[PDB]
RNA sequence: UAGCGGCGAGCGAACGGGGAGCAGCCCAGAGCCUGAAUCAGUGUGUGUGUUAGUGGAAGCGUCUGGAAAGGCGCGCGAUACAGGGUGACAGCCCCGUACACAAAAAUGCACAUGCUGUGAGCUCGAUGAGUAGGGCGGGACACGUGGUAUCCUGUCUGAAUAUGGGGGGACCAUCCUCCAAGGCUAAAUACUCCUGACUGACCGAUAGUGAACCAGUACCGUGAGGGAAAGGCGAAAAGAACCCCGGCGAGGGGAGUGAAAAAGAACCUGAAACCGUGUACGUACAAGCAGUGGGAGCACGCUUAGGCGUGUGACUGCGUACCUUUUGUAUAAUGGGUCAGCGACUUAUAUUCUGUAGCAAGGUUAACCGAAUAGGGGAGCCGAAGGGAAACCGAGUCUUAACU
């Protein structure tokens, strides 16, 4: 298993099951959707009929009157208050098991080498903290909208790729299913991979 | 690519949505029947109900007594006898590759096969069976 | 909240080894001096719980 | 919105 | 996640109403009216598509009755009599063959009368 | 879970472990030494924040369109395409944003430091009496007095005092441990009347706070209190000069503004119930859930020059609405005048089973740490061994003296 460079051609190996084994779709899947499960804020809230601002006195007479049976105005079947079920600030995000988690990054991974969307190179930084020249940059390489992970994250390539909506430069440790899905293409600097190659071993 | 992500089949059942038409087969007191009590809204008899009649865990007796010293006292398998460490094996230590617990006061070898390696056994208390295999792998036990 | 046990059936049933409930068998506890011997004797050992009655006893203790 | 008088009741029996 | 039924209720009544249209009153203006019509009308569509086969059959036995009359014979010979000389000509086609050409079942009636005597 | 409990319903620990945060001191007293740590109250110095704020990048042509930010073409900035407005969707039109700066004066906070109070450090003592405990009656401890330990209290009593006493769950003896009947104490912990910034698989005016519109207002009730309805012209009022009818009215028709007045202030879009006018057909001798199958005639729309389609439809067979409740409903059993909007098996935590994914005799983390839905954390839970009430025994165990 060999990941080869776009100019230099030095072959570095890693791992055969972190980039090489089968694409559990089913295994992808729930954790993509449990990712995007974990970032949903869940703040809300509806009033239920001991909720709205009202009164608790009984409308009218049980018996007697041709209207139909109330006992109170914050019924849900009434207007100006209602909503039985009434929603609260509650919690989406579903556990994630760590052989799970671990287990589709690799899966995900093995099929971005299967459809030659990632790009290992020897080195990734600019000189300058300007977005032209990283804008350049890229575009030389036939690149537009890429995910630009490295392994040692620098703040002179942190401000660059900030303004840049297509691009997204992370840390080694802070990789996440969603973004080495969404991007198009994705490139490895050199150490990143012997670092992504540990921490899902 | 992200919208391509599809489960497996069976993972999903979208659920059964009550009061939902005639066609759908849930609707008109939806899948529990005509009046009674358990048709009712928060409805239902308690667990162990029988309708007035004496109920199981009230016609039959009571019988026993919880003993403390059980609680402080466990079994060792021979499974995970050779894995906690070294070659020798004590009341203290076994809690710390975590086969037993802290509180643990008492324990037993009992007979579950795959041993291997010669430990010594010290202070526990095996019983006929992992003693003839703990020495038909070298290991000597004592107290 | 988890679900609470009924203090009354943990007291009654033991959980066997493949799944089952043992209980003490009941007319055994005050006018033996009528019954027969062969009849105490039977009554003396546990017994498992029918089929019938296994449903309830699962929903009184899920836990033991 | 008022409601009725409601219907005079007639003299209730007994057994 | 509020749903707001307003597009599809409307557009659910629209198309019983637009089934409804042509009966009288509040049957093809009212949705509660109207869409007991459609449910009654669907329920007797159903219904006479059975009677359509039987109120025609019994049409063209009365046209075939008719005519045989005419030429001498009742209908209970005339099918019997054509049954006996290896004719499978049903009433369909025989009740329009009697209305329209009249020389051709007079040859059909002296073909039933030759086979039943 | 152990336990408590008409041992019913139900109530429900502790020990211990893993984490956050960890700060210890003073009096009941004299002497030596006295301001030595210590905090508190007020000034100064420095840093820093708040209450006003400043600078702050980068584009045109052309097409359509009322107007372009929209299409196409060729450029630029970007530590700044976060957001809003601008005649339709703008990174380069503006307000802004990132970033770089700014306080005359008033203060928050952090130290350093001036002054004052405050009390160091050492030795020798002292070491909390109507108190502990007990009797009667209660209360709280998961503990409902039960064999009931422990604490508090209404009343009655009532020691020892550090060679002494409490506790270790009735109680006795031995050991262990601690010291009451005097007090102070930051941190981790709870909440949001209010302020600033940001976010929402929250709502879009019968929803969302009762109140998006000068809403706790109109209004009701003596009073406490209850409590509404009511958003949208247009880009810009440019909101209609002037003429005519009409009561120097209301209203309308012209004209004009306007992209649009089937945008005119009752003003975006204008659904249904309901009420009309016109057109086509049927209908004044024909009985009923008003439909359906067949079906003549009439009026049109068409290519064809044969015939379909639309609308009405004489006549004719069949045909007693929907829901609920019921053995059974056209039932003269219930519900509904209609239309539009709202309206009812959801959510949280546990347990069981199925499907599905990972791992596999192992699986898995919680709290918490953490540049944090990454990684640590195996505290802890389930299974891999069960039998017996239990000691205990163990792939065997229980019963019995032992079991065929």
């Amino acid at each position: 298993m060999e990941l080869v460079l776009k100019d230099a051609q030095s072959a570095l190996t890693v791992s055969e099951t972190t980039f090489g084994r089968d694409f559990n779709e089913a295994l992808v899947h729930q954790v993509v959707v449990a990712y995007a499960a974990g970032a949903r804020q869940g703040t809300r809230a509806q009033k239920t009929r001991a909720e709205v601002t009202g009164s608790g006195k009984k409308p009218w007479r049980q018996k007697g009157t041709g209207r139909a049976r109330s006992g109170s105005i914050k019924s849900p079947i009434w207007r100006s208050g209602g909503v039985t079920f009434a929603a609260r600030p509650q919690d989406h995000s579903q556990k994630v098991n760590k052989k799970m988690y671990r287990g589709a990054l690799k899966s995900i991974l093995s099929e971005l080498v299967r459809q030659d969307r990632l790009i290992v190179v020897e080195k990734f930084s600019v000189e300058a903290p300007k977005t032209k020249l990283l804008a350049q940059k890229l575009k030389d390489m036939a690149l537009e909208d890429v995910l630009i992970i490295t392994g040692e994250l620098d703040e002179n390539l942190f401000l660059a790729a900030r303004n840049l909506h297509k691009v997204d430069v992370r840390d080694a440790t802070g990789i996440d299913p969603v973004s080495l899905i969404a991007f198009d293409k994705v490139v490895m600097t050199a150490d990143a991979v012997k670092q992504v190659e540990e921490m899902l071993a | 690519r992200l919208n391509t992500l599809s489960p497996a089949e069976g993972s999903k059942k979208a659920g059964k949505r009550l009061g939902r038409g005639i066609g759908s087969g849930l609707g008109k007191t939806g899948g529990r029947g005509h009046k009674g009590q358990k048709s009712r809204s928060g409805g239902g008899v308690r667990r162990g109900f029988e309708g007035g009649q004496m109920p199981l865990y009230r016609r039959l007796p009571k019988f026993g007594f919880t003993s403390r010293k059980a609680a402080i006292t466990a079994e060792i398998r021979l499974s995970d006898l050779a894995k906690v460490e070294g070659g020798v094996v004590d009341l203290n230590t076994l809690k710390a590759a975590n086969i037993i617990g802290i509180q643990i006061e008492f324990a037993k070898v009992i007979l579950a096969g795959e041993v291997t390696t010669p430990v010594t056994v010290r202070g526990l208390r095996v019983t006929k069976g992992a003693r003839a295999a703990i020495e038909a792998a070298g290991g000597k036990i004592e107290e | 909240p988890k679900i609470k046990t009924v203090r009354g059936a943990a007291k009654r049933f033991k959980k066997t080894g493949k799944g089952g409930f043992k209980h003490k068998h009941a007319n055994l506890r005050h006018i033996l001096t009528k019954k027969a011997t062969k009849r105490k004797r039977h009554l003396r050992p546990k017994a498992m719980v029918s089929k019938g009655d296994l449903g309830l006893v699962i929903a009184c203790l899920p836990y033991a | 919105p008022r409601p009725r008088p409601r219907p005079r009741p007639r003299p209730r029996p007994r057994p | 996640a509020r749903v707001k039924r307003g597009v599809i209720a409307r557009a659910r009544h629209k198309k019983i109403l637009k089934q409804a249209k042509g009966y009288y009153g509040a049957r093809s203006r009212v949705y509660r009216v109207a869409f007991q019509a459609v449910i009654k009308a669907g329920q007797y569509a159903y219904r006479d598509r059975r009677q359509r086969k039987r109120q025609f059959r019994q049409l063209w036995i009365a046209r075939i009755n008719a005519a045989a009359r005419q030429n001498g014979i009742s209908y209970s010979k005339f099918i019997n009599g054509l049954k006996k000389a290896s004719v499978e000509i049903d009433r369909k086609i025989l009740a329009d063959i009697a209305v329209f050409d009249k020389v051709a079942f007079t040859a059909l009636v002296e073909k039933a009368k030759a086979a039943l005597a």
